[PDB]
This record gives structure tokens, C-alpha cells and sequence, in this order.
RNA sequence: GGGAACAAAGCGAAGCACCC
């Protein structure tokens, strides 16, 4: 394990996002 | 959490309450990392200075919530404990070094929309995310406002929060508190503008971030301590998954 | 070089006493 872990049935398995997720992705953009 | 907001139905389906028998009252989060573990912070469950010892009989976890209060029907499910094992070098004397408790269930729950566990980090993963600048994540149902009885700074539904980690001498200068290698702080800056904080009642949930090699889902964190809540100049603590996921392996690995 | 080091004592946008 832990095999199908960290998937949300209601986001990632539906390919929807949630409303601040993408405020996690940006904060990739740079570093560090 | 203050100065997060209303999560939505299913964002954090990872998220566990920890709730007492007797008086029935909310105790602490938790996180869901396979059908019969729950980690949480040991300060909830053994924290002598508060008079604060609890055994398996006095408590219950509630998966799949998304009202603190509200039994919610063919939607939370109800599980007793079956064992709980508190990290033995747990420091309760001093700083809460190594905050992390582990909770096996009597019987598996099972996984739903609204039931589901969290990744823990390998080391590539770790080494990637966790770092100063990125954002993770932190829900629960403690109070909104550092000034629990108290029920307009209760909130209704679970709250989230997004929050920069932040540099670890930063964190060592805010505090005359002794920071180990087994904590990091997360918060913004006062330059930054932006605010939020965990508070009392949100230890034991969990601090996750979103991989973008995967998009997975990885708990970085367990909310462990803090001075306030929300201060300027001040910033979270939690407990370092990463660097204690060999103690985490150990205990499930040999207790079935 | 390998294991261990229940990340133990330590050492910056933290990544570097035991056995073979
Ligand atoms: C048990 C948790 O609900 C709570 C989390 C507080 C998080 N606060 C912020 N701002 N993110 N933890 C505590 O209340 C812990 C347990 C024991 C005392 N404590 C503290 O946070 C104190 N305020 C400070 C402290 C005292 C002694 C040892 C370490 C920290
Ligand atoms: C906690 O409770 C158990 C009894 O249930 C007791 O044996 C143990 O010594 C207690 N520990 C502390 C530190 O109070
Ligand atoms: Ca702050
Ligand atoms: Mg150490």
C-alpha cells in the first residue's frame, strides 16, 4: 500500500478541482 | 483555523475528528492513512501538564464529516479504537518534540466520496515539496479566533487554509521555544499581507500538499503547537512527517 | 561500498556514535 491514496473521489477522480488547489500549484512557480 | 474559510463537500475526505466519550466534545483532528490508521499529534491524546491521558475507551473517531456537530447521516462513519501507540520519545516536558500518534481501528472503515486516506511522502517527495516558499494545506474544526467555549469562534463546517512554508531560521528567531529537526513552521510573513494560522482544537490534522508530479495528495505535517494564533510574526508548528515515517512504518508493519 | 542510525546528539530557501 497505500495504493489508490491522496485521489479525492469528488476532485481528482472526477478531473474537477477544487476552488484554491491552484494557489498550491503557483506556489511551485520558483521555489525553494 | 482562523481566517480560512467554508471547505468544500469532500476537499479533505482524509480529515478525522478525534471525540470524547464523556462529555462528548471534539478533541482534536486527525488524518486517514489506510482503512484502520489514523495519525494524529500525541499532545491530544497524552499531555500530563493538563491533566491529559486518555486510553482507547474514552474516545472515538468520526470520518467523512464535514459539520462539526451535526451527525450526519450515510455519510460519517463511527469507528472505536483499538490501540493507540504514542512515539516514544514523545517530549511532552519541553516543546512537544515528535508530536505523532498512531490509531489503529477495530474494524476498517470503509472508503466512500467522502472517505478517503492521504499519501505519506517518500523521500523524493519530501525533498522536492517540502520547501520554503511552497503552499500546503491545513483543515479542521478548531476555534477561528485565538481569543473553545466560546461559540461564535466555533465554526459550522470544517475550514480550510492554504499557507507558505517558511525558511527554517525565520521560524527559529520567532519564537524562544527550542524548534527541532522533527518540526517546521508554515505561515505568512507580515511584509506578505495575507494571513492564517491553525489554532487550539485543530492539532492532529494534517498539513498536505498537492504533487504536481503525480497530483496526488502527501501529508507533509500534523498541526502540533503555536504561540497564539495568527499573530504577525509569528508562525505555525508541525510535526515533520517525513522525518518520523520510519517510527510511522515501524508500528504498522509489526501491529497488523 | 553495504546495513543500521525506532532522524539519536549535532551541523540553511536543511541536505552531511554502532556493525560488516
Ligand atoms: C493541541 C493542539 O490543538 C494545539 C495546536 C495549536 C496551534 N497553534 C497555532 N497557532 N498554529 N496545540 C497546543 O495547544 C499545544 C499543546 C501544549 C501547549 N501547546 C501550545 O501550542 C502552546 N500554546 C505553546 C507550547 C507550550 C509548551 C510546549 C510547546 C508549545
Ligand atoms: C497514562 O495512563 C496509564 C493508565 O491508563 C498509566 O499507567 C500511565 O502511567 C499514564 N501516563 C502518564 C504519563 O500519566
Ligand atoms: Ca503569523
Ligand atoms: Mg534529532
Amino acid at each position: 500500500g497505500e495504493a489508490d491514496c491522496g485521489l479525492r473521489p469528488l476532485f481528482e477522480k472526477k478531473s474537477l478541482e477544487d476552488k484554491t488547489e491552484r494557489e498550491l500549484l503557483e506556489s511551485y512557480i520558483d521555489g525553494r | 483555523i482562523v481566517e480560512g474559510s467554508d471547505a468544500e463537500i469532500g476537499m479533505s475526505p482524509w480529515q478525522v475528528m478525534l471525540f470524547r466519550k464523556s462529555p462528548q466534545e471534539l478533541l482534536c483532528g486527525a488524518s486517514l492513512i489506510s482503512d484502520r490508521w489514523v495519525l494524529t499529534a500525541a499532545h491530544c491524546l497524552l499531555y500530563p501538564p493538563w491533566d491529559k491521558n486518555f486510553t482507547e475507551n474514552d474516545l472515538l473517531v468520526r470520518i467523512g464529516k464535514h459539520s462539526r456537530t451535526r451527525y450526519e447521516r450515510n455519510i460519517e462513519k463511527i469507528s472505536m479504537l483499538e490501540k493507540i501507540y504514542i512515539h516514544p520519545r514523545y517530549n511532552w516536558r519541553e516543546n512537544l518534540d515528535r508530536d505523532i500518534a498512531l490509531m489503529k481501528l477495530k474494524k476498517p472503515v470503509a472508503f466512500s466520496d467522502y472517505i478517503h486516506p492521504v499519501c505519506l511522502p517518500d523521500r523524493e517527495t519530501a525533498a522536492s515539496l517540502l520547501q520554503a516558499g511552497y503552499k500546503g494545506r491545513v483543515t479542521g474544526w478548531g476555534n477561528l479566533k485565538e481569543t473553545a467555549n466560546v461559540g461564535k469562534g466555533q465554526p459550522s463546517v470544517l475550514q480550510v487554509v492554504n499557507l507558505p512554508i517558511v525558511e527554517r531560521p525565520v521560524c527559529k528567531d520567532s519564537t524562544r521555544i527550542r524548534i527541532t529537526d522533527n518540526m517546521f513552521c508554515a505561515g505568512y510573513k507580515p511584509d506578505e499581507g495575507k494571513r492564517g494560522d491553525a489554532c487550539e482544537g485543530d492539532s492532529g490534522g494534517p498539513f498536505v500538499m498537492k504533487s504536481p508530479f503525480n497530483n496526488r495528495w502527501y501529508q507533509m505535517g500534523i498541526v502540533s503547537w503555536g504561540e497564539g494564533c495568527d499573530r504577525d510574526g509569528k508562525y505555525g508548528f508541525y510535526t515533520h512527517v517525513f522525518r518520523l515515517k520510519k517510527w510511522i512504518q515501524k508500528v504498522i508493519d509489526q501491529f497488523g
